[PDB]
């Protein structure tokens, strides 16, 4: 279930900082991997979240444009983390700025993105089974 | 296309 995976990682990422908001494997295995790449690709990520600004009005437009440029010219399993710290990242920036019903809508959108884009992906590529031999 | 640094293990 896309919902439970974007919740999970989302929850995982606030309850780091402090804040309150088998299967198991894949999700343990993607905190690692997101944990990992926070620190190993600090540049990618500042890049990424150098232009946010992030208010109610404009978070939906600035989500869009990052993962429409991340995915771009194709999905690999280092984008598929990059997604899920990405999205991660919004929401604890959203609850720093006093704007915690982002992190909602944010859950919304990157379910929405990994049922809509990245499942036929996942599926054809030996699905989350995959994901943690290569990186767990 | 690598574009980002995760990218070189894919
Ligand atoms: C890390 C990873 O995804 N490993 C599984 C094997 N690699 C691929 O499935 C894969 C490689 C390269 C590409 C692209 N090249 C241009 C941008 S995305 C996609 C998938």
């Amino acid at each position: 279930d896309n919902r439970e995976i974007v919740m999970k990682y989302i929850s995982y990422k606030l309850s780091q900082r402090g804040y309150e908001w088998e299967s198991e494997v894949v999700h343990q295995t993607l905190r690692q991997a997101g944990d990992d790449f926070s620190l190993r690709y600090r540049r990618d990520f500042a890049e990424m979240s150098s232009q946010l600004h992030l208010t109610p009005g404009t978070a939906y437009a600035s989500f869009a444009t990052v993962v429409e440029e991340l995915f771009r010219d194709g999905v690999n399993w280092g984008r598929i983390v990059a997604f899920f710290e990405f999205g991660g990242v919004m929401c604890v920036e959203s609850v720093n700025r006093e704007m915690s019903v982002l992190v909602d809508n944010i859950a919304a959108w990157m379910a929405t993105y990994l049922n809509d884009h990245l499942h036929t992906w996942i599926q054809d590529n030996g699905g989350w089974d995959a994901f943690v031999e290569l990186y767990g | 296309p690598i574009r980002y640094e995760w990218d070189e293990f894919c």
